[PDB]
């Protein structure tokens, strides 16, 4: 913040709900709690300029957890190949994936 | 002001009632034994799981079994 | 089967409304020292059927200046909304069990007003505009306090679910804890259904007929069907919220029948008032509500926020 | 793509005339269209055909200035033996200014535009040789 | 989520476009602003529900509150311009050109 | 799926009644019948002209009060908190501020209709 | 990057309760009393490891304890229990308040025949101690080493050299 | 009366929530095994 | 059902398109009512509830007041609908077809990206706490009474100041 | 306005920016922006004349659009990074839109056509607030995100606004519009130096405020609002001419006066960063400002314009309006260069 009134006075008007890893009602952690925590603890201390290069792995994991682009790519590719193989006639959907399974408790 | 209050009581009873009820809404919570118990009850209600904590051998108060005497007791809620 | 349940929930409600019309006419006649409908069928039972057939066989007008789309849509919306609102009401088991049933009721009721607004604007007639813009003020009046009253009463229920009120009133009516609010809620229902002493959107005396002046035949009949179904609905909501029936898991029939008795009582009281009182003016209604109920309503909401705390009687959630 | 515009400096001047002329003509046309969009959005015209005539005139004028500039610059660099001499861009900018004056039917614009546009082009060339950077990034 | 966010961003873009290009009635411009408000609230709501971030669900309601306050101010300004000129046409709002 | 089914059924019932009402009756359309209604005499002017709203101020105030309603509607879940004192103080401040705004408007004649 | 390590279908096999939700509710309180150490060890495993693949062996002990508990009930207090959970299943939300008499019958039957005791209102929800030889998982998050902070300039402040070296101002 | 009845309901709600807490460990293990089985089935099919 | 959410978002886009084209304020209000309903449905389908219902309520109230204002000030002898103006009609159809074609183009260029019509409906919900109880959005919103009181303070002040500002603008 | 409205409205105008500069959360910065926007309008429309209403409407529409664009930026940044603050990894378009919308709020070109009209419409004592106090919040929002801004966009906007303000100043005869255009130019400098060293952006903001407030109070003294009207100060109030001249020249930016320090230091930083072309062009075009200030100086202080018969009674009557703050700010703005090192 431009003027650090809150840090100066020791109060926390709005600094406690900045990210997904902050305290949630009834201790229900948000999606990607672990990833965000890792990224932020990695990036503490070192400046932003250094973090942008030295916490990149953590940030990449975090964005993957939150948006999930690569997961969508992977599932799309798997189901695309499934469709191609099925149209060719070289694959069958197993019983458990088809609709009849031995349902587990 | 006895005169103005007495007149208000008859000519604008609605506002007299509203202001009186608002005043009571503020006054009573401070003046009441039971107020402390609301937060205790809401803390008693167990929405989430009680997470066990590993016994390092030097934790003397937290019990080992739920039926052990040690630990918080809701007798106060039972006979509030 | 769910469709059979839908039929059992719709058809009886529509018939009950149909005969609410007859009951109104006969009660008013007797209170005014006349007998009312009693020649069409035995004791006038067939009067609603004759009326409905006549209305749906009369030519539906399509006035030149009107906007056909809205002029046709509005009655459909009125009947659809009035019928829909009966969906989640526990009697004692709701057909559809909604967690936020009260908010759903409020949303549907609020959208109800748009039937009147659009019909009046689409009529493209001066009396239609008068009716529509009177309905606007009627909404501006009741809607401010209806939500607060529901909040205050639900502050003893702990959740917006209707079914929870069945258990809330297990050993007592909510009327006793909140009779001051029950009265304001009753007047608010009187305003919302657009009925006397608050029937200012169709007041025959001032506007030949309000929003429905240019409507005729079946398109007209839908408006009145929705009006009377809404009367029954709102009195059912009062009966469930306040004046809780007797619920014992052993017999839901007891709850159903007791609810019927009380709902008929209140619906009769609506007509009682209609015949007993004059008509408010459409600025006096707003003045009444804003300058009498709202000052009291806010104080009561404050007090009912305080009550669960200083009495240590927080409602349970779930 | 920006590849088309950055291709202007693929090979020093005096070569690939036609290509460089195309590139400068496109750049002039783009500038003219932008200016025309501003001049129509503000100061509207009575008729929509008037507006489209205005956009056409602005666009064609700007394209003509750019085409003449590129052509003259490349022709100078080619006919004379100096590829990277800013005097070439100066002559091209003067040609652009004169073309603007002709398009506007005015000799004063011809002269003023010659001086100003020629200086601008010469300074551009000088910057490209000397490594000047417009719109730099914070270095401190 | 992805397709929903794309369509919602397009909706906000269209409402912004509608606001930027007028069409005589100022009331319609106010309605377009109000529609952008709707789209932004929906964006925030879906983002929070997707992330299970219940600490950021207090914020869409603040968006609604402040958007309502500004819409009320806009309506009051419409009332004043109407009192001045007899209509809400934006053409009449041209005095300050000089 | 049940709520969708029942709402669509209601829609279809209403629309079917309308269609029957429009295709069953015998009709005769002519200009005098169709022309608008105004107590038996022709319209002196169309009904689309401006219609002054004498309660504009109260109408706008309704917007803000309804947003206050929105801010207050979470109270049933709020009371299930541990910071009951904080919740009480905040709700009391909110409602008292509501009351003060209404009182100022009243004393300033906001609710008196404009003539 | 690396191939995930899912356990095999064979090691994800265990005898399973196959008893309905109403039954579990009816048996909950005594099932919370007895079978506490096993469940609590498994729960500590879940929370400490954070990896579902690393607590399977303890989860199967949980299942075995549940089977033992229910087998004992079926052996001794079977009929009262069937009555109790039938009455519970009937209720809309499986509320206890509706079947108290049958609850009393079942509770007495277990108390005398099997020696069990029901927990009071405030028993099953208190945090408890747990004993395990499973070591505390270090680096549970598989956290990478935290990057080292910037070096910190250390010294004692001194007046600026030749004053505020701004263009021409002497100081 | 509402105060007393609400307090009774609070006690009953605590009782039910305690029942849920008692049973949760079984559900967590069952969910663990079920989700792992689903994942491994997916892996096999992906392999093919 | 697979196309449920995408259809709702497209309907929202169409309602917003109509609003942008800006017919008479009456039709604008009607269009925004339909759009608010569809948005409430999208929020409901995304696991929300209170937020969707609140948007619907507040928007119904807002459009009520707006309609009242339009009948008085924003009115014309011949209000223009969407279809009345041929340019509005043509651009309505153009926008619909343009969005259809843009959807196709984005799908083709990025088979998986902003839009995944193939695989649509496979990513609506990401995670849910299966055995939770307190996960309802009303709880998060009510947090303003405990953990985010600053939000309440600023919003309440906004409404309070709004009262005075509105009165003095309308003086 | 009754006292309670004055208290609440002024307090909210003061609150908004303070919230913006003391909020760590983007939504709360947006809340501060909305506070300022809502609260200013009643002060603008206090007069209730036809021009005042139109000025208030223009302000409302423009600022509402800007706020919505900023809110879109905030929401999309949330969608991306699960947080309410802009990070280095934030998508570039989000920051571009934020800069663009805060530019619209600030009045920078080419989103500058709205400021002159509103300033012309509204009275002077509110023009001061509009051209001083309402810029602190948006510029604070930018400064808090300075390391991530786009040099190309910022320099383009800055140079555009310098050129546009300089050219617009000449034509105008109205003092209110002249001060609007001066505001545009000085903001152009501020944003030009923002991405490189925001300390100097804040220095320029301070000096511009400290120079504009005295001038606005000078205009308020005799409600002067035109070149012709201000020309009569040699008769109505001779004393002020010296300081008015000095202050106009300073705003123009002549060396001995303070106005040089902002421009000189900013040019120095830009040159350090190798921004030679933009620095040269901005310095060159900042001289039209001196031209259209020198015309004012000629009209008021150096030449004596024709006066009216009735000014004699203005002479007769007494005056008690100039404040202490006028003298303090005027001297401390036009006689402080020798203390420049301490300022930077
Ligand atoms: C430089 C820019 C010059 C702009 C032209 C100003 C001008 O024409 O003056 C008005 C001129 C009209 O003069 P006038 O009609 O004879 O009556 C005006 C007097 O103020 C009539 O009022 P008075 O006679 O009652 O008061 C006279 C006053 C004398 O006051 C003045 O009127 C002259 C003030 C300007 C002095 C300029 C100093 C130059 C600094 C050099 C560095 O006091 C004195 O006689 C001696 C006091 C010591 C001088 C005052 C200095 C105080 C301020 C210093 C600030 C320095 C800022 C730099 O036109
Ligand atoms: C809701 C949709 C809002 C978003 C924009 C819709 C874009 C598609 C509209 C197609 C064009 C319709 C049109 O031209 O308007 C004509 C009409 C006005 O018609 P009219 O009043 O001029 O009369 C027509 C007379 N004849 C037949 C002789 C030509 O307006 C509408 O269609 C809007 C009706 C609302 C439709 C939505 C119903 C939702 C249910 C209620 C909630
Ligand atoms: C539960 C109560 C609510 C129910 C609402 C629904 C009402 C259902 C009523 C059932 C009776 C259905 C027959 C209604 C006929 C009404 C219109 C009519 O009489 O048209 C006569 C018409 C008259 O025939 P026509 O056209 O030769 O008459 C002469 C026409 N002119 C004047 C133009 C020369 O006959 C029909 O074709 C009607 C067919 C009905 C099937
Ligand atoms: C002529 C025009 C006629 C127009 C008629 C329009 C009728 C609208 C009636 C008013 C509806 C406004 C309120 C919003 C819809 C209802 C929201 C709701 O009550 O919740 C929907 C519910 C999801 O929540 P819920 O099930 O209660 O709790 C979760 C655990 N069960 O379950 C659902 O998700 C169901 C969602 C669908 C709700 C009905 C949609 C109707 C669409 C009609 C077109
Ligand atoms: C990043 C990419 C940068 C691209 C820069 C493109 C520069 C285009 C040239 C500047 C546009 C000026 C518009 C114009 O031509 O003026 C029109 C109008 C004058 O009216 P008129 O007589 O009709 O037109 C005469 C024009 N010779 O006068 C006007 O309309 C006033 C225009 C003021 C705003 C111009 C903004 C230009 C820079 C935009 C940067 C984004
Ligand atoms: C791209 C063009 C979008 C539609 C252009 C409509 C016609 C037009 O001139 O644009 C400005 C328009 C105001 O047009 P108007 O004042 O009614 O005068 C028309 C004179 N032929 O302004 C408008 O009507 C608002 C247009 C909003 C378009 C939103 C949907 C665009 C879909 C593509």
């Amino acid at each position: 913040p431009f003027l650090d009134i809150q840090k100066k006075l020791g109060i926390s008007l709005d600094r406690h709900f900045m990210f997904l890893s902050a305290e949630q009602p009834y201790k229900n952690a948000a999606r990607c709690h672990a990833f965000e925590k890792e990224w932020i603890e990695c990036a503490h201390g070192i400046g932003g300029t250094r973090a942008k290069k030295e916490c990149k792995i953590e940030f990449d994991d975090f964005e993957e957890c939150l948006l999930r682009y690569k997961t969508m790519r992977r599932m799309h590719d798997i189901k695309k190949q499934r469709e191609k193989l099925m149209k060719e006639g070289k694959y069958t959907p197993p019983p458990h994936h088809s609709g009849r399974e031995e349902p587990r408790p | 002001i006895s005169a103005f209050l007495k007149n208000a009581w008859a000519k604008e009873p609605v506002l007299v009632v509203s202001f009186s009820v608002w005043g009571l809404a503020i006054i009573m919570p401070m003046i009441s034994p039971y107020t402390k118990y609301a937060s205790m009850i809401n803390k008693a209600t167990p929405y989430n799981y009680p997470v066990p904590v590993r016994d390092d051998g030097n934790m003397p108060d937290v019990p080992s079994h739920p039926q052990d005497p040690l630990g918080p007791s809701l007798d106060w809620l039972k006979n509030l | 089967m769910f469709f059979i349940n839908i039929l059992t929930l719709l058809v009886p409600i529509l018939i009950a409304m149909a005969f609410l019309t007859l009951v109104e006419r006969k009660i008013l006649g007797y209170m005014q020292l006349r007998k009312g409908p009693n020649i069409v069928g035995p004791y006038g039972i067939l009067q609603p059927f004759a009326d409905a057939m006549k209305l749906f066989m009369k030519e539906p007008m399509r006035p030149l200046t009107t906007s056909m789309s809205l002029f046709i849509i509005a009655p459909t919306l009125s009947l659809t909304l009035a019928l829909s609102l009966w969906v989640p009401l526990p009697m004692p088991h709701p057909l559809i069990n909604l967690n936020l049933g009260i908010l759903f009721i409020l949303a549907t009721s609020s959208l109800s007003v748009y039937s009147i607004l659009w019909s009046g604007w689409a009529s493209n007639s001066k009396y239609s505009l008068f009716g529509a813009l009177r309905a606007v003020a009627q909404t501006i009046s009741y809607e401010v306090t209806m939500a607060i009253i529901l909040l205050s009463v639900l502050l003893m229920n702990g959740s917006y679910s209707l079914q929870t009120l069945i258990t809330t009133q297990e050993h007592m009516w909510l009327l006793l804890p909140a009779w001051p609010m029950a009265m304001m809620w009753f007047i608010s229902t009187l305003a919302e259904t657009n009925r006397a002493p608050f029937d200012l959107t169709e007041g025959e005396s001032e506007l030949v007929s309000g929003f429905n002046v240019e409507y005729a035949a079946g398109p007209f009949a839908l408006f009145f069907m929705a009006e009377y179904t809404n009367i029954i609905l709102m009195n059912a909501l009062t009966t469930i919220i306040f004046l809780g029936p007797l619920y014992y898991i052993n017999l839901p029939e007891l709850y159903s029948t007791n609810f019927m008795m009380e709902a008929l009582l209140l619906s009769s009281t609506f007509l009682w008032i209609r015949a007993s009182y004059p008509r408010f003016r459409y600025d006096q209604l707003m003045h009444l509500l804003w300058k009498n109920f709202l000052p009291l309503t806010l104080a009561l909401c404050m007090w009912h926020i305080s009550l669960p705390i200083f009495t240590a009687g927080v409602p349970p959630y779930m | 793509v920006k590849r088309f515009f950055e291709s202007y400096h693929e090979v020093p001047d005096g070569t690939q005339c036609h290509r460089k002329t195309y590139i400068t003509t496109a750049l002039g046309g783009i500038c003219g269209i932008i200016g025309s969009a501003y001049s129509v959005s503000l100061n509207p015209a009575d008729s929509t055909l008037e507006a489209v005539a205005r956009v056409g005139r602005y666009t064609f004028t700007a394209a003509a200035i750019g085409a003449m500039f590129g052509l003259t610059t490349c022709v100078s660099a080619q006919v004379r033996e100096k590829p990277d001499d800013p005097l070439n861009y100066f002559i091209g900018g003067c040609a652009g200014g004169l073309t603007l004056g002709a398009r506007t039917h005015s000799y004063g614009t011809a002269a003023m535009g010659c001086v100003y546009m020629g200086t601008a082009a010469a300074l551009f060339k000088i910057g490209k040789l000397e490594g000047w950077e417009l719109f730099p990034t914070p270095k401190v | 989520m992805p397709s929903t966010f794309f369509n919602l961003t397009m909706a906000f873009s269209l409402s912004l476009l509608g606001t930027l290009m007028f069409r005589s009635h100022l009331m319609s411009t106010l309605l377009c602003l109000e529609g952008m408000v709707l789209s932004l609230f929906i964006m925030t709501s879906v983002t929070s529900l997707n992330s299970n971030s219940m600490s950021s669900m207090p914020i869409p309601i603040t968006i609604l509150v402040f958007a309502a306050c500004e819409a009320a101010v806009g309506l009051a300004l419409l009332v004043k311009v109407s009192n001045t000129y007899g209509t809400d046409y934006v053409q009449n709002l041209n005095l300050l050109q000089c | 799926m049940n709520l969708y089914t029942v709402i669509f059924i209601n829609i279809l019932l209403s629309l079917t009644l309308i269609l029957v009402a429009f295709w069953l009756p015998q009709m005769n359309l002519y200009s005098e019948k169709a022309n608008p209604y105004e107590c038996g005499f022709d319209p002196t002017s169309s009904a689309r002209l401006p219609f002054s709203m004498k309660f504009f101020l109260v109408a706008i105030t309704f917007l803000l009060f309804d947003l206050e309603i929105a801010l207050l509607l979470p109270l049933p879940w709020a009371i299930q908190t541990i910071k009951t004192s904080t919740m009480m103080i905040m709700a009391f401040i909110l409602v008292t501020i509501l009351s003060l705004g209404l009182a100022y408007e009243w004393t300033q004649k906001g609710l008196e209709w404009t003539e | 990057p690396g191939i995930v390590e899912l356990p095999t279908l064979e090691e994800l096999k265990v005898e399973e309760v196959k008893v309905s939700s109403a039954v579990l509710k009816a048996a909950a309180h005594h099932y919370g009393a007895q079978c506490d150490k096993t469940n609590k060890e498994f729960m500590l495993c879940r929370w400490e490891e954070k990896d579902p693949r690393r607590c399977l062996k303890e989860g199967k002990l949980v299942n075995g304890c549940a089977l033992n508990f229910f087998r004992q009930i079926k052996s001794h207090c079977a009929e009262p229990f069937t009555e109790y959970w039938t009455c519970l299943d009937y209720s809309n939300m499986q509320l206890f308040r509706h079947c108290r008499q049958q609850q009393a019958k079942f509770d007495q039957c277990v108390l005398d025949k099997l020696g069990w005791v029901r927990p009071d209102l405030g028993q099953l929800s208190k945090v408890t101690k747990v004993k395990t030889d499973r070591p505390l998982p270090e680096n549970p998050y598989h956290s990478r080493a935290r990057p080292e902070p910037n070096p910190v300039i250390e010294g004692d402040l001194k007046p600026a050299k030749h004053g505020t070296r701004f263009f021409f101002w002497t100081v | 009366r509402m105060m007393r009845w609400n307090q009774e309901r609070r006690r009953l709600l605590i009782e039910d929530l305690e029942a849920r807490i008692a049973l949760m460990p079984l559900f967590q293990a069952e969910k663990d095994r079920r989700t792992l089985q689903i994942l491994r089935e997916n892996l096999e099919e992906e392999a093919i | 059902m697979n196309n449920y959410i995408f259809v709702l978002s497209s309907l929202f886009l169409v309602g917003c398109l109509g609003l942008a084209l800006k017919p008479s304020p009456i039709y604008g209000g009607l269009g925004l009512i339909v759009s608010g309903f569809v948005g409430c449905l999208m929020v409901l389908g995304f696991g929300g509830s209170f937020l969707g219902l609140m948007v619907f309520l507040i928007y119904l109230g807002g459009m009520l007041v707006v309609f009242g204002y339009t009948t008085a000030m924003a009115t014309e002898e011949y209000p223009e609908t969407w279809g009345s103006n041929w340019l509005i009609l043509g651009f309505l159809v153009l926008g619909v077809i343009m969005e259809v074609f843009l959807i196709c183009v984005l799908n083709y260029y990025d088979e998986v990206g902003v839009i995944n019509l193939d695989g649509l409906g496979d990513w609506l919900m990401y995670e849910v706490d299966d055995v939770g109880v307190m996960l309802e959005g009303g709880i998060g919103v009510a947090a303003m009474y405990s953990c985010a009181t600053w939000m309440m303070v600023v919003a309440g002040w906004s409404l309070f100041a709004g009262i005075f500002i509105i009165i003095e603008i309308t003086r | 306005m009754n006292p309670i409205t004055l208290a609440i409205i002024y307090f909210t105008i003061f609150l908004g920016p303070v919230i913006t500069m003391s909020s760590t959360n983007l939504m709360l910065m947006w809340v501060g922006l909305e506070f300022s926007l809502l609260a200013i309008i009643p002060m603008l429309i206090n007069k209730k004349n036809p021009r005042s209403t139109e000025a208030a409407t223009k302000y409302f529409v423009t600022q509402a659009t800007a706020s919505m664009i900023i809110l879109l930026a905030i929401v999309l940044n949330y969608k991306q990074l699960g947080t309410w603050m802009f990070q280095q990894q934030t998508n570039g378009l989000i920051l571009n839109m934020t800069l663009m919308a805060l530019s619209m709020k600030l009045g920078l070109a080419p989103f500058h056509f709205w400021l002159p009209e509103v300033t012309q419409g509204i009275p002077l004592h509110m023009g001061l607030i509009l051209l001083t106090w309402q810029k602190i919040a948006p510029l604070s929002i930018l400064i808090q995100i300075y390391p991530l801004l786009n040099s190309t966009i910022i320099l383009m906007l800055a140079i555009t606004s310098i050129f546009m303000g300089a050219w617009g100043g000449l034509n105008q005869t109205q003092m209110r519009k002249i001060m609007a255009y001066s505001s545009i130019a000085h903001m152009g400098w501020m944003l030009a130096i923002l991405p490189y060293n925001p300390s100097l952006t804040l220095l320029n903001l301070m000096i511009y405020i400290i120079l504009t407030a005295p001038m606005f109070m000078a205009l308020m003294l005799n409600n002067s609002m035109t070149i012709n009207s201000i020309s009569l100060l040699w008769n109505k109030t001779p004393a002020m001419l010296t300081m008015i001249s000095l202050m106009l020249l300073s705003l123009g930016g002549l060396p001995p006066l303070t106005g040089f320090l902002p421009k000189w230091i900013i040019i120095t930083e830009l040159m350090k960063n190798n921004c030679l072309i933009m620095a040269t062009l901005m310095a060159m075009m900042a001289l039209l400002n001196l031209f259209f200030y020198t015309r004012l100086i000629y009209s008021t202080s150096l030449t004596m314009f024709p006066t009216n018969n009735n000014s004699k009674m203005m002479t007769h009557q007494t005056k008690t309006k100039p404040n202490l703050m006028f003298s303090t700010l005027a001297i401390m703005s036009t006689m402080t260069l020798p203390l420049a090192p301490q300022l930077i």
